RNA sequence: AUGAACUAGCCCUGAAAAUGGAUGGCGCUAAAGCGGA
RNA sequence: CGUCAUCUAAUUAGUGACGCGCAUGAAUGGAUUAACGAGAUUCCCACUGUCCCUACUUGCUAUCUAGCGAAACCACAGCCA
RNA sequence: CCUUCGAUGUCGGCUCUUCCUAUCAUUGGGACGCAGAAGUCUCAAAGUGUCGGAUUGUUCACCCGCUAAUAGGGAACGUGAGCUGGGUUUAGACCGUCGUGAGACAGGUUAGUUUUACCCUACUGAUGAAUUUUAUUAUAUAUAUACAUAUAGUAUUGUGACAGUAAUCCAACUUGGUACGAGAGGAUUAGUUGGUUCAGACAAUUGGUACAGCAAUUGGUUGACAAACCAGUGUUGCGAAGCUAAGUCUGUUGGAUAAUGGCUGAACGCCUCUUAAGCCAGAAACCAUGCUGAUUAAACAAUACUAUCU
């Protein structure tokens, strides 16, 4: 007979096998359309995440209850330094999906791109990438031309510089790519004056701009249903325990079936969201990055004892509208959208009025720490 | 008159017990529904500072008692949160008896009202002494 | 940047901190830790505690 | 050089149920279907 | 789920009345009754994680390891429409 | 009365998933005894929803509410080694009617033990070798070649067959007191600002949490001070970091169609959306795009370095 009462289902299916994933980088799945009237650009970067603040901003919107006041969000941080671009790698389309020609790599490569081809460097001779560098360029420039009369797609390899950062690890990460724009000439024309030199973040995106973020979640280990579907927590008087589903299934078809929610892993999962907004794009090079034209107060972005259990940012940085999957220091996917928004929140450009820099250590009452000695005075 | 009310936090369900606040005899309000409510299976209605509910006066004058009536929140316990970035909480629960149109039935607030719902109910502000 | 006093240790609250109660006349109390509003909800006294600004102007400390 | 009224062969409407399914399956229309030689 | 009143916002429940009572009734004891009861029922105040709606946390198990080490059951065996 | 009496756990609720359409609401249409508004009959259609309570053990029923709507059903009358045990249905006991009596009552009432998974599969997560009767959507210098090519080890970056899939509904204001109408009344559509249910994360702020920490204190015990300890966490106040909701953020657009309305146009000198040939527009439905997995393909590619030895 039919269930008494109606209820949505609990879990969602389009997520489903929660198990954990093959790698601590997220990976882009697909790339924006290309569209061939655009001058060649990168659509992509990678960097790492540090921790939230808030910030004060005056609102635009006639017909809001909030449309002339002054209100706070959330950000998220991500530190931002330069990568290197080391090779080009380029695709032809068959029956059988996308194929690979050859690959062509740069004239010199760091010590920190070649730790990624080793589980132990320490006591390794280290002779990778020590004969192929050493090819005349004919060889090179042959192969650019089969790639130039036979590809549709060309992408590039770059790799992060972790020696910038607080990080202990020393390996690099590498990830390709995809070049959109114009004609694969253009295209090969493009990205051999980069063989060697760095992408800053401002090269890649714009202020005011709409991204996708890819990353991990933070892991949970093994959890129970009530905690990794939500469902009904069943009453006091239960024998053997209250912290499950009472029924698994009808008699009759005899089995159970892949819709029931069980016990078992939860976080350490892959995911892609849409339409995080950029508030401001720092620099290393500056003194007041993290002052406004109402707070003339010198400051960088740094809060007072810096990042918790990240450490102190002091290169370049994006500061991001809302939150993102992952824990600290975990490597951050930026991705430009499939097409372009043209909504009003995508077009709309931000002023800022007061970035905030008190401590995250407990409860933090100044903005530096000039103010907390001037605040006391002398001490014993 | 717009009805935008920027979301608040609720806490004052179905069941609960409150004062007042006016001088049309009554001297509590029992809250037995809340207008707008929608369908979820075993959850109940409740309320915040701004909204509608029905509700029965339990110890008051005769004519107001054994009855449904509508009343309107003015004051809440529960903290929370202004787009400013602090957040608010008052002494007590308050409501007043108003009319299905939400016009009153006495003539007088006793206390303090919260802004946002003195800027849904225009007649309810007229006849407040302090907004806050 | 506009700043507000604790109105019980009087510092300086910056936005995004505070926490604000009414009492049952419309006087407004604005403070800005956990601290400071559980022990002003239990009915202690600014005076009568050693750590604070009150204390240290009654004692001719400032 | 049109207008009707009847009659009977194939086809069609009438023709709605619960796990996913059954001319035995694939499939078949110059039949690999129906009535004969 | 007798009719009337009351209790609630809403009462097959509770109480007070009515009585041609399928089939009430006088030591088969009838009608009452202060005090008493790990006896059966209804409402009110106080109280609260019973609930909205769950979260966090401690001991002892479970877990991996060195030792020690049983039983129920068993035609033959274990994917589906 | 066919199967089960050397036993298939016998009402209802709670919990959880999936299926049907004889469609209540949401999408697009045809008709009216169709001015507008409000409704009624009917077509494609199962994508998304279908609640809070008082009385009763209830299925059913009835009333108070909100809602967009509070549709009907199946899966051993779904679901007891999932729970519960209020009713029914052992043994105690009271009432009424029946019986000489022991006793009876599908008539009331009160009290009355709910046992076992470590096996096999199924399902949820977690490690992991082996794979030449095998494979190939090219490789070489416009020319040749399947009479061909292919070792292993460690490691990075990738392709993506196939399987799963996600968003949903409402209000106010403007259009507009306009169209329509004697009046009374009073749309559609589009735009703006918000919200409900759901899903995926997150902790700058607010709250919860305490066997990091600091302080206070009752009884007792070290001769006193100081320092401590015991009372299975003696008892209180605050309480960083971490986890966490009641707190914060995010949640697309194309192809091809169904119902229906049409074009050109014979049959049938007229006509006809085709009930011939040939065409157009067109839905919350379908297929993709996008997203998760991919020891689901015992699947594969490029690259770097190396193997008494090609
Ligand atoms: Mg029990
Ligand atoms: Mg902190
Ligand atoms: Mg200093
Ligand atoms: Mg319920
Ligand atoms: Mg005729
Ligand atoms: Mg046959
Ligand atoms: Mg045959
Ligand atoms: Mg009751
Ligand atoms: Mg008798
Ligand atoms: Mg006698
Ligand atoms: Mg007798
Ligand atoms: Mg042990
Ligand atoms: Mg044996
Ligand atoms: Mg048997
Ligand atoms: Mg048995
Ligand atoms: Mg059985
Ligand atoms: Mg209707
Ligand atoms: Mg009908
Ligand atoms: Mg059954
Ligand atoms: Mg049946
Ligand atoms: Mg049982
Ligand atoms: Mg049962
Ligand atoms: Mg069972
Ligand atoms: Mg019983
Ligand atoms: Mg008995
Ligand atoms: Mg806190
Ligand atoms: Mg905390």
């Amino acid at each position: 007979s039919h269930r008494k009462f109606e209820r949505p289902r609990h879990g969602s299916l389009g997520f489903l096998p929660r198990k954990r994933c093959k790698r601590l980088r997220g990976k882009i799945r697909s790339f924006p359309k290309d569209d061939k009237e655009k001058p060649p650009h990168f659509t992509a970067f990678m960097g790492y995440k540090a921790g939230m603040t808030h910030i004060v901003r005056e609102v635009d919107k006639p017909g809001s209850k909030l449309h002339k006041k002054e209100i706070v969000e959330a950000c998220t941080i991500i530190e931002c330094a330069p990568m290197v671009v080391v090779g080009i790698v380029g695709y032809r389309e068959t029956p059988k999906g996308l194929r690979i020609l050859s690959t062509v790599w740069a004239n010199h490569v760091s010590d920190e791109f070649r730790r990624r081809y080793y589980k132990n460097w320490y006591k390794s001779e280290k002779k990778a990438f020590t004969k192929s560098l050493n090819v005349p360029e004919a060889t090179k420039n042959c192969l650019l031309k089969r790639i130039e009369k036979y590809c549709t797609v060309l992408r590039a390899i770059c790799h992060t510089q972790p020696s910038k950062t607080p990080l202990r690890m020393k390996k690099a990460h590498i990830m390709e790519v995809q070049i959109n724009g114009g004609s694969m000439k253009e295209k090969l024309e493009f990205v051999k004056e980069m063989l060697e030199k760095n992408l800053p973040v401002s090269t890649v995106f714009n202020p005011n701009e709409m991204i996708d973020v890819i990353s991990v979640t933070k892991g949970h280990g093994t959890k129970g249903v009530v905690s990794r579907y939500g469902v009904k927590r069943l009453p006091r008087k239960t024998h053997r325990g209250l912290r499950k589903v009472a029924c698994i299934g009808a008699w009759h078809p005899a089995r159970v079936q892949f819709q029931i929610p069980r016990h078992g892993q939860k976080g350490y999962f892959h995911r892609t969201e849409r339409n995080k907004k950029i508030y401001r794009i720092g620099l290393k090079t500056d003194k007041n990055s993290a002052s406004t034209d109402a707070d003339i107060t010198e400051k960088k972005i740094t809060p007072m004892g810096g990042f918790p259990h990240y450490g102190v940012v002091n290169e370049d940085f994006l500061l991001l509208k809302g939150c993102v999957a992952g824990t600290k220091k975990r490597p951050i996917t930026l991705r430009k959208n499939i097409v372009p928004q043209v909504s009003r929140d995508a077009l709309a450009q931000v002023s800022l009025k007061f970035i905030d820099t008190s401590s995250k250590i407990g409860h933090g009452r100044f903005q530096t720490s000039e103010e907390k000695v001037k605040y006391y005075g002398p001490l014993k | 008159t717009l009805k935008n009310k920027m979301r608040i936090t609720l806490s004052l369900p179905v069941g609960a017990l409150i004062n007042c606040c006016d001088n049309s005899g009554g001297k509590n309000l029992y809250i037995i529904a809340v207008q707008g409510f929608g369908s979820c299976l075993n959850r109940l209605p409740a309320a915040s500072l701004g909204d509608m509910v029905l509700a029965t006066v339990k110890k008051g004058k005769p004519d107001l008692r054994k009855k449904v009536l509508n009343a309107i929140i003015c004051r809440q316990s529960k903290a929370w949160r202004r787009h400013e970035g602090y957040y608010i909480y008052f002494e007590d629960n308050a409501g007043v008896i108003v009319n299905p149109k939400g016009e009153m039935k006495g003539s007088a607030i006793t206390g303090p009202v919260a802004r946002e719902c003195a800027e849904l109910w225009p007649k309810l502000s007229s006849a407040a002494s302090a907004i806050v | 940047v506009k700043t507000e006093a604790c109105s019980f240790s009087e510092y300086r609250i910056y936005p995004g901190r505070g926490q604000k109660y009414i009492a049952r006349d419309g006087k407004v109390y604005f403070y800005l830790s956990s601290k400071f509003a559980s022990l002003a909800l239990q009915k202690k006294k600014a005076a009568k505690l050693r750590w604070t600004q009150t204390w240290r102007r009654n004692n001719k400390k400032t």
